[PDB]
RNA sequence: ACGAGACUCUGGCAUGCUAACUAGUUACGCGACCCCGGUCGGCGUAACUUCUUAGAGGGACAAGUGGCGUUCAGCCACCCGAGAUUGAGCAAUAACAGGUCUGUGAUGCCCUUAGAUGUCCGGGGCUGCACGCGCGCUACACUGACUGGCUCAGCGUGUGCCUACCCUACGCCGGCAGGCGCGGGUAACCCGUUGAACCCCAUUCGUGAUGGGGAUCGGGGAUUGCAAUUAUUC
């Protein structure tokens, strides 16, 4: 059973914390764990005017969001990796499970 | 060859207009009202006349064949979408007009619009723009 | 399920749910 | 260790005024403003008009 | 084998500078000698770093003006190379020597400054710095070739070619020499 | 048998030109094409500059295979010209005596600094209120 | 300030042909621009005449380009 | 040992045009005289037999990259669109002339259809292209 | 025919088929990534969405 | 213009006050000293502290200072 | 004590560290073409991070040298050096009768509320022209125009709640604008190696309101939508 788990979040430091904890857990559980594949991050750029009406110097904002996505690959049966993945999930980090 | 040939006709009198002979044959025939750059290449491709010669050294039989291609272009296998006047409101024929049918048919279409009293005809009679563009900022050479 | 919105729209929907 | 309250609106008259009460320390520039102060704005509807509250 | 930095097919050696005031500002001899008149950059960063630029590169950079020609470095380079072809085939003289002697002969050596309020005509005679001599010389050569090659049948590879040799012999049939000596005449008129 | 291989890159603006130095005959091929066969042909001598300054006998022992992508045209020319020189310098430094690397490096930096050190110039970000990073829109009074 | 609107001939008359054949191979620099200026002919006509003289072998090629070409006379020795 | 990758393309395409004119089994279209090659073009080409040149350049591009269809051919031969007063943009080529080029290059035995998309060169067509490449190299030598 | 002519007008497409989902106005809508509001409401509620004006 | 602020000079003065026996003339050694002893939220500030401490050591090695 | 600075983001380098069949490199085998050796973005799999992705740390500080300065703060030039002034973000007290009641179910007062200033349907108008002003686009050409061939990127975005309307490889038909059955992507996988333009090369043009310039206007054919006329667009 080849299994893929995706660690997609908005904040990056809690993402590094949970990915390091998952890699450490797969290391201590005597399991063949692959390295964390770092996908190219996606920048959310939409610009708008400052003032609500139409007068003033034409000044704009640059609002930004960065979403980071990570990949961890394992070779393990289903129930043990469910038991691993259902431990200590952050509210700002979303995990999703896929099977090949 | 590059020496001037005998009876090198300078001024060409074709279809009661003036045509220079010093210009290229793909461009000297474009001085006739009604024919332009794109349709000139097709005419000299249907007729077996090369594009590398000036208009001043061609003779009666080749210019007569080109005039036949001018007057009756349909049965020399010129495609129907290449024409300027298609699907007539008077008789419904595909034809190419050379300044006389062109001028009198444009005049007849304008008087047809002015008689039918469409707003295109009223705008042509008043002397304004018909294609629906802004007149507030442009068209300052209308009247004094 | 047959909608499957993309990964940007999921975070946009979650933030606007919070708002 | 630092606070700032701002009120603005009808304060005993027709023309609106603005009263500021600052005591302590207050950072105004840089990213420590993004994570050392909390800014809340509310609207207060009175009988004679609407009054504004700004607390930092 | 890099025996000599041949400028395409011309040799950057055996070229004589006649003026000593322009000795350290024109770099064509044995250090700043390239195969192309196109280098990388970082040459207009500090104050006097443009004095180390090759003179043919400065001519190539000043060749492009008037909107539709900005940035086209390849096109100005091939104008420069073709102009060097007519210069070598026209006089029998090395083309780098013709470039050097024209810039010395077309350099305005005295200038007048606008002084006073706005509208009043007062000029005060000053002399021209040697870097500014080369700078206005290159600008004058470029604008003379530019206004020669405008609405004319003669190409810019030939209009640039006739403009330097008329500046090299000082025949004053060129436009750079014309503005050079009327500027010297204006500076001489009120001192 | 062992293989002698170093893999050296080079940049101008965004183009990355990665060379490959293996032992063999004297030939330089970029993208499978020789140096005399790269558009534009006006910078043919700019292409042939490092092998001309360092001689053909120094290049006679190394096969050169460079691929390049990114940038425009002149940036790609400058990138591959940087990569060939840096690859030869790194190959002599890795395998051959260091003294010959010092002698070639001295004349290479004496000709031009671009042949070994990349140029730190990128396009600055566009701002609002103007068509570029510095220019502004035309201002009207009255 | 004379205008002098040029009216270049589209093909050669008698005097232009032998004037070219006696004077053009006796000049230093030959380009279609200077041929059109000296012989008051068209630019493309000068190009055709120079191609004919190149095919005849009395003019050597120096450099060819899509903008202009460079031609010179033979050595008199 | 000389290949297509070390042959100058400018002489190569006209040599291929001469070779395809000499072969003369390409079933050229009837409307080759009255057609515009792209909608960003303004006049017809002055060369009357451009079909051989276009098929030659198509065969060269199919050597350089495989799996290209009719849509990839319209992107290669694109250019600037001058609409007069309008600011210029990029406009692709015409689909039917690329279709006719690939039917001609399939009807003559040079190209078979690639699997599931595009087309690709026959090894005999690779032999022909490399032989004429060696011919151009020997002519230049 | 009040029922069949009350709102027989098709608002299938067009600008008025969509509206602001905060304050229900039809001017200056942002449709990118499915926000579906005007610019002022996005600027007022942009902090809880997570958009920061770092650039 | 590179003129140091008052917090840099005050911090450098007090760190050369309370700690002198483990300082030297190398910029990197007392840079690591300032990193280890003083808690500083950044790197450029610590770097400017190290540079001004090095300059102050070079002037104290010549003569006394009034601060 | 605030402001400046300090702080954050991005660019500029690190052959050192962590890692990659949703990124490749180097070797090996097979296959294809040619004259013994070259090409493959053809196929498949033994190491690796040199390219790519992005995480932690490092690196530049007036640090060194020579001067100027009360020899104090600092300034100038040079060497080693990827940089010895990269660009942005945030931005104090005080007030403006500055703009927004047409961003809001944020809002006081006033007006109106069934022959309505709420609302809905159908049509029109916001585009209407003696004229003036501002922001912009194309040009006045031969450093060019047309026609063929060669050839090189980076930010992005993509099947939506009422809400139906996505991006597109591939095959045929047609000059073209376009049309039909076919496959992928809910995205580093598919468009895509985003065969972009300016440039480069080779013909045609030759100082002529000209093959510059494409305004105005006639006829015809497709697409979107319930509907184009005051020409939607092509």
């Amino acid at each position: 059973h080849r299994i893929r788990i995706t660690l997609t979040s908005r904040n990056v430091k809690s993402l590094e914390k949970v990915c390091a904890d998952l890699i450490r857990g797969a290391k201590e559980k005597n399991l063949k764990v692959k390295g964390p594949v770092r996908m190219p991050t996606k920048t959310l750029r939409i610009t708008t005017r400052k003032t609500p009406c139409g007068e003033g110097s034409k000044t704009w904002d640059r609002f930004q969001m960065r979403i980071h996505k990570r990949l961890i690959d394992l070779h393990s049966p289903s129930e043990i990796v469910k038991q691993i993945t259902s431990i200590s999930i952050e509210p700002g980090v979303e995990v999703e499970v896929t099977i090949a | 060859s590059l020496v001037i040939p005998e009876k090198f006709q300078h001024i060409l009198r074709v279809l009661n207009t003036n045509i220079d002979g010093r210009r290229k044959i793909a461009f000297a025939i474009t001085a006739i009202k009604g024919v332009g750059r794109r349709y000139a290449h097709v005419v000299l491709r249907k007729a077996d006349i090369d594009l590398t010669k000036r208009a001043g050294e061609l003779t009666e039989d080749e210019v007569e064949r080109v005039i036949t291609i001018m007057q009756n272009p349909r049965q020399y296998k010129i495609p129907d979408w290449f024409l300027n006047r298609q699907k007539d409101v008077k008789d419904g024929k595909y034809s190419q007009v050379l300044a006389n049918g062109l001028d009198n048919k444009l005049r007849e279409d304008l008087e047809r619009l002015k008689k039918i009293r469409a707003h295109r005809g009223l705008r042509h009679f008043w002397g304004l723009r018909v294609r629906g563009q802004h007149t507030k900022t442009t068209g300052r050479r209308g009247r004094t | 399920m047959a909608v499957q919105i993309s990964k940007k729209r999921k975070f946009v929907a979650d933030g606007i749910f919070k708002a | 260790k630092g606070c700032e309250v701002v009120v603005s609106g009808k304060l005993r008259g027709q023309r609106a005024k603005s009263m500021k009460f600052v005591d302590g320390l207050m950072i105004h520039s840089g990213d420590p403003v993004n994570y050392y102060v909390d800014t809340a704005v509310r609207h207060v509807l009175l009988r004679q008009g609407v009054l504004g509250i700004k607390v930092k | 084998t890099p025996d000599i930095k041949l400028f395409g097919k011309w040799s950057t050696d055996d070229v004589q500078i006649n003026d000593i005031s322009l000795q350290d500002y024109i770099a064509v001899k044995e250090k700043y000698a390239k195969y192309l008149p196109h280098s990388a950059g970082r040459y207009a960063a500090k104050r006097f770093r443009k004095a180390q630029c090759p003179i043919v590169e400065r001519l190539t950079n000043s060749m492009m003006m008037h909107g539709r020609n900005n940035g086209k470095k390849l096109m100005t380079v091939r104008i420069v190379k073709h102009a060097f072809e007519i210069i070598h085939l026209l006089t029998g003289e090395n083309p780098l020597q013709v470039l050097v002697n024209a810039i010395i002969n077309s350099g305005p050596r005295e200038d007048s400054t606008r002084i006073g309020r706005a509208g009043t005509v007062r000029r005060q005679a000053v002399d021209v710095s040697p870097l500014r001599r080369v700078n206005q010389a290159i600008w004058l050569l470029c604008t003379g070739a530019r206004e020669a090659a405008f609405r004319n049948i003669k190409t810019i590879a030939e209009c640039l070619a006739d403009e330097l040799i008329n500046a090299a012999k000082g025949s004053s049939n060129s436009y750079a020499i014309k503005k050079k000596d009327e500027l010297e005449r204006v500076a001489k008129s009120n001192r | 048998g062992p293989l002698q291989s170093v893999q050296v890159f080079g940049r101008k603006k965004t183009a990355t030109a990665v060379a490959h130095c293996k032992r063999g005959n004297g030939l330089i091929k970029v993208n499978g094409r020789p140096l005399e066969m790269i558009e534009p042909r006006t910078l043919q001598y700019k292409l042939l500059e490092p092998v001309l300054l360092l001689g053909k006998e120094r290049f006679a022992g190394v096969d050169i295979r460079v691929r390049v992508k990114g940038g425009g045209h002149v940036a790609q020319i400058y990138a591959i010209r940087q990569s060939i020189s840096k690859a030869l310098v790194a190959y002599y430094q890795k395998y051959v005596d260091e003294a010959s690397k010092k002698e070639i490096k001295d004349i290479l930096i004496q000709y031009d600094r671009t042949l070994l050190v990349a140029d730190p110039r990128r396009c600055e970000s566009k701002k609002f209120g103007g068509p570029g990073a510095r220019a502004r829109y035309q201002k009207s009074y009255r | 300030k004379v205008r002098d609107k040029l009216n270049n001939l589209v093909l050669f008359d008698k005097a232009t042909y032998d004037k070219l054949c006696k004077e053009v191979p006796n000049y230093k620099l030959i380009t279609p621009a200077v041929v059109s200026e000296r012989l008051k002919i068209r630019g493309s006509l000068a190009r055709a005449a120079l191609q004919e003289l190149l095919s005849k072998g009395l003019i050597k090629l120096v450099s060819k380009h899509r903008a202009q070409v460079i031609y010179t006379r033979n050595t008199k020795g | 040992g000389v290949t297509v990758k070390d042959v100058n393309q400018q002489e190569f395409v006209r040599a291929l045009a001469a070779f395809l004119k000499k072969s003369g089994k390409l079933k050229v279209p009837e409307w080759v005289d009255t057609v515009k090659l792209a909608k960003h073009k303004e006049l017809a080409p002055y060369d009357e037999n451009w079909f051989y040149t276009r098929a030659a350049s198509t065969a060269r591009h199919l050597y350089l990259r495989g799996g290209a269809g009719v849509g990839s051919m319209t992107k290669i031969y694109g250019g600037r669109q001058r609409n007069g007063v309008m600011p210029s943009h990029f406009s692709r080529g015409s689909k039917s002339v690329a279709r006719r080029v690939l039917q001609a290059l399939e009807g003559l035995k040079m190209v078979e259809k690639d699997q599931d998309w595009g087309r690709k060169l026959t090894p005999q067509g690779q032999r022909d292209l490399d032989r004429i490449a060696g011919q151009v190299a020997a002519a230049k030598k | 025919g009040h029922q069949q002519l009350y709102w027989s007008h098709p608002r299938k497409f067009g600008q008025g088929s969509r509206s602001c989902r905060v304050c229900s106005n039809r001017h200056g809508l942002i449709r990118k990534y499915g926000l579906n509001m005007c610019r002022q409401c996005f600027r007022q509620y942009a902090k809880d969405i997570g958009f920061i004006k770092l650039d | 213009g590179r003129v140091r602020t008052k917090t840099v000079k005050k911090a450098a003065r007090v760190i050369i006050e309370k700690y002198y026996t483990r300082l030297g003339n190398d910029f990197h050694t007392n840079k690591r000293v300032c990193e280890e002893i003083a808690i500083i939220p950044s790197k450029k500030l610590r770097n400017k502290i190290a540079g001004y401490v090095t300059h102050l050591m070079k002037r104290i090695q010549r003569g006394p200072v009034r601060g």
